RNA sequence: AGUCGCCGUGCCUACCAUGGUGACCACGGGUGACGGGGAAUCAGGGUUCGAUUCCGGAGAGGGAGCCUGAGAAACGGCUA
RNA sequence: CAGCCGCGGUAAUUCCAGCUCCAAUAGCGUAUAUUAAAGUUGCUGCAGUUAAAAAGCUCGUAGUUGGAUCUUGGGAGCGGGCGUCCCCGCCGCCUCUCGGCGGGGCCCGAAGCGUUUACUUUGAAAAAAUUAGAGUGUUCAAAGCAGGCCCGAGCCGCCUGGAUACCGCAGCUAGGAAUAAUGGAAUAGGACCGCGGUUCUAUUUUGUUGGUUUUCGGAACUGAGGCCAUGAUUAAGAGGGACGGCCGGGGGCAUUCGUAUUGCGCCGCUAGAGGUGAAAUUCUUGGACCGGCGCAAGACGGACCAGAGCGAAAGCAUUUGCCAAGAAUGUUUUCAUUAAUCAAGAACGAAAGUCGGAGGUUCGAAGACGAUCAGAUACCGUCGUAGUUCCGACCAUAAACGAUGCCGACCGGCGAUGCGGCGGCGUUAUUCCCAUGACCCGCCGGGCAGCUUCCGGGAAACCAAAGUCUUUGGGUUCCGGGGGGAGUAUGGUUGCAAAGCUGAAACUUAAAGGAAUUGACGGAAGGGCACCACCAGG
């Protein structure tokens, strides 16, 4: 059972410690492997330069195409993939054209039919990709 | 219970309400202390002083009849042995089994039961040194203390 | 069965128990006086002895120990009159 | 072992009245008891008690009247400090009306509402409604 | 026992003794570590933040040494 | 498109658009940290039979936790609805060895000021700003500390305010004394102008004087005495040890017995014998298998053998003898709290396996053959190595399972069984009547289990414990936190090697899983049925 006496703080202390490390958030957390090892340093957008543009597939009970892009950064150097969001925009999308990027929503982890894609594409050359769409905007040739 | 052992065995004495003398009895205290004195020289432990009494006298409780118990008699008159019973029983047994153990070296219930003891022993000490009898310094050595017992 | 009365038990029933579980504890043994037919003593004896008694002569045994009561010599009267 | 003569003794008395006894017996017979149940006694949860001596413990018989509910222990003895009451009878009891948090103290043993009229805190030991 | 020091002290020097800390966590390492009053959330208990207008500490490119002065190892003073 | 479940494969409530509607509103969406939800890190307050999970068993230091017990009433001054239940001082003790309210008072700082604390109540002393909060119609509010009056305006002025609380822990001060710990007189000590005496002896007296003892105080030391009711709590349904009669496939050493198997010798008669679903490999007139009498060697200890016993667990079975331990019972013996659980550390630990000697019947991993098979380097059959056996050292694992930590209490019945003790009609016993079992009939203890129930619990199966748990706290130990990667990589440690102990992370994923239910299925079992099935036949 428990311990539960009237001088017994430093046990209870102690195993609340070492038996908290067996949680997954906050094992994740308070380790540096996780944070050293996301491209993002603690951050939740970055700057970066587009290489390729490749079409990814699906899980299966869907089939399509999403229409995602190879991109480095700046700061760390690093390499990864991208999606973009809605009909009809990798046209607005040129090579070289300096791209801002942000997270999807689930803290590291991979969403919906996607097989690995963890990032979006929200601003490309600085005029807000959305209002581009809509045609509040146009881009600066 | 059983400190080294699993039973839960209840064996036990219980002594009367009434802490009185049951005035058939027509012996009295100088008298027993003699008869005490008697059995002493002969190299009798309290328990068996007790037992005799019990037995073949009629003498239930030394403590009613005088008021004071058998080894605080004998220490008033300077006859109480150098070491307690219970110690010199143990250190007695300890004794034979490592004997025995000496030529069957290959019977494991024995070593096992050799710990046991030991560790009973130690702890007793512990008691008897706090509460001085034994100097702070005497120990159980395990190649002397054949010597001690006889 | 949800109702009892445990201060004033039977005596058939307080004596059909353990020495300690009774409501307070109590012996279960005595002293005796025997008569020794070849002698015209009497020497007072416990019930669950654990000893061997020579008489006052040296002269016959009165008690074989046992592991319970003890016994008599099958010539040996004894008094349970105690108290 | 029994580390406690009181804990023992409540669950003893706890069990019986949830069954639907009339008496009980309860074996070590100590001084604390029987504060706690002079007390519990003279508000009229339980009827009168008979104390056995014997050159030991001694021993002991309550009469129920089983309009009780649940009694009850609490250890280790903690401090109570006097401003702590309401944080400890709110979450021990069931209402603001009835039910007693008995603690000793300095004046001796009683419930919650005359070491208030007395402003004195203590050490606790139960509760019982 | 003395030297130096505004004064007490192995702070330093000579002669002696062999001691001091530790499972009630020393020692070693990490800190996205200046500390506190406090801030957010909050039935009751707690979890996390606190560079940031108040108090105290430290530093003026990295290191070291000094003059003046009641007061500085100053840096909008000097010398390497 | 979609945080999740999911939508789209020519009639899309989910895509691209238009009408229409919904929510918040000068604000609304998106990403990432961080709180509540999370009783999914649990002190308050989780779980540990089967869902993830109790070390193989035992001992053991630090740690944590520890039985009962020593002044209670009855009164007194009182206030309510001789009295009676609830309210308020007292029956904290004196201390004068002393202070100062030649000797008399009544009281205090001191002297115990409290044996030492913890505990609680009070008081002090806490930087401000911030928070809770008092006052004030800032045009309300956020804020901020200001403001209001009579009046020709004379009042050359009047009233005012700038609160209060909290401020864990240590530290200080004074009261109360239940709870918890400690101390005191046992090879004796407290008190008595106490009494002698061996010393120093400071000023009191020897008016001032020279020195000594001198009555003086308090020192160390030594001698004899009366006084105290003269000093030790009881002995746990807590424990250790003693003692008595028994108990048992408990443990070690030596010893005797048994049928079987395998081989060998001699005798007898005769062609097959083995083994299989069926066969063959193989043995066989150079005499197999069968029967008969002998000899040898090494293993194993049948039936009796049980929901029976013993042991810490692993595990334990022929006879006898020896050696040293143990539980339970019985007890008007003894010591007197000596105890429960336990990091580190230490003993034991099936089978396989490793090391060195002796031995090697039977069985048989490897290995070789003959069969079945589409194929079989397997299931079958014949041979056959390591090993299986003993002596001495290594290793330290298992479905090492009651898949269920240890200690202690409480909680319902019934009939049995095994050990010990207590009794009672009767039968036998035996050899003339007794103490031995055997039954017959009951009781008591502590054991291995069992049947029954609305005790009560639980997801249920089920369980007298897996109960006494939202009415949550008896004491304590080890361990778990979605599924895989993974008991993996690496570092350290032991070991002759094999391996053991400690023990990750990136990445991946939305379900894996438990108990019970209805179908379906079954080369699973029990009843029946049909020429779109069979037998016999056209
Ligand atoms: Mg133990
Ligand atoms: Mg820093
Ligand atoms: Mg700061
Ligand atoms: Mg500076
Ligand atoms: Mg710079
Ligand atoms: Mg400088
Ligand atoms: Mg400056
Ligand atoms: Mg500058
Ligand atoms: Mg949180
Ligand atoms: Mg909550
Ligand atoms: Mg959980
Ligand atoms: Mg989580
Ligand atoms: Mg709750
Ligand atoms: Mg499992
Ligand atoms: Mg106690
Ligand atoms: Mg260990
Ligand atoms: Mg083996
Ligand atoms: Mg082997
Ligand atoms: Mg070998
Ligand atoms: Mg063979
Ligand atoms: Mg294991
Ligand atoms: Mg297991
Ligand atoms: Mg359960
Ligand atoms: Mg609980
Ligand atoms: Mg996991
Ligand atoms: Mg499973």
């Amino acid at each position: 059972g428990k311990c539960r006496g009237l001088r017994t703080a430093r046990k209870l202390r102690s195993h609340r410690r070492d038996q908290k490390w067996h949680d997954k958030q906050y094992k994740k957390a308070h380790l540096g492997t996780a944070l050293k090892a996301n491209p993002f340093g603690g951050a939740s957008h970055a700057k970066g330069i587009v290489l390729e543009k490749v079409g990814v597939e699906a899980k299966q009970p869907n089939s399509a195409i999403r229409k995602c892009v190879r991109v480095q950064l700046i700061k760390n150097g690093k390499k990864i993939t991208a999606f973009v969001p809605n009909d009809g925009c990798l046209n607005f999308i040129e090579e070289n054209d300096e791209v801002l990027v942000a997270g999807f929503g689930r803290k590291g982890h991979a969403v919906g039919d996607i097989p690995g894609v963890r990032f979006k594409v929200v601003k490309v050359a600085n005029v807000s990709l959305l209002a581009l769409y809509k045609g509040k905007k146009e881009r600066p040739r | 219970g059983r400190m080294h052992a699993p039973g839960k065995g209840l064996s036990q004495s219980a002594l009367p309400y009434r802490r009185s003398v049951p005035t058939w009895l027509k012996l009295t205290s100088d008298d027993v202390k003699e008869q005490i004195y008697k059995l002493a020289k002969k190299g009798l432990t309290p328990s068996q002083i007790g037992v005799i009494l019990r037995d073949s006298h009629g003498v239930a409780q030394v403590r009613f009849v005088t008021g004071n118990k058998i080894l605080r008699i004998l220490k008033s008159k300077g006859l109480a042995p150098d070491l307690p019973e219970d110690l010199y029983h143990l250190i007695k047994k300890a004794v034979a089994v490592r004997k025995h153990l000496e030529r069957n070296r290959k019977d494991k219930d024995a070593k096992f039961r050799l710990i046991l003891i030991e560790s009973r022993i130690h702890r007793l000490a512990r008691y008897y040194k706090t509460k001085r009898v034994l100097p702070p310094n005497w120990k159980y050595e395990s190649s002397t203390a054949s010597a001690l017992v006889a | 069965p949800l109702a009892k009365d445990l201060l004033h038990p039977s005596p058939e029933e307080e004596k059909r128990k353990h020495k300690k579980k009774r409501l307070v504890q109590s012996p279960n043994s005595y002293f005796m006086d025997v008569k020794c037919p070849g002698c015209y003593k009497i020497t007072t004896v416990f019930s669950h002895a654990q000893t061997v008694v020579l008489c006052v002569g040296c002269s016959t045994v009165l008690c074989q120990p046992t592991g319970g009561k003890a016994r008599l010599t099958e010539g040996c009267s004894f008094r349970r009159k105690q108290h | 072992v029994r580390m406690n003569v009181l804990a023992d003794a409540l669950k003893s008395i706890n069990n019986a009245e949830k069954r639907g006894k009339r008496q009980v017996l309860i074996r070590p017979c100590s001084k604390v008891i029987v504060r706690f149940l002079t007390v519990m006694m003279k508000h009229g949860y339980i009827g009168e008690f008979e104390i056995i001596d014997d050159h030991r413990a001694g021993k002991i018989v309550v009469n129920l009247t089983g309009r009780l509910n649940k009694c009850g222990v609490i250890s280790p003895r903690f401090d109570v400090q006097l401003k702590d009451l309401e944080k400890w009878q709110n979450n021990l009891l069931p209402s603001r009306q009835f039910g007693f948090i008995v603690l000793t103290t300095s004046a001796g043993i009683m419930d919650h509402e005359e070491a208030r009229r007395k402003h004195t805190g203590g050490k606790i030991l139960g509760f019982f409604f």
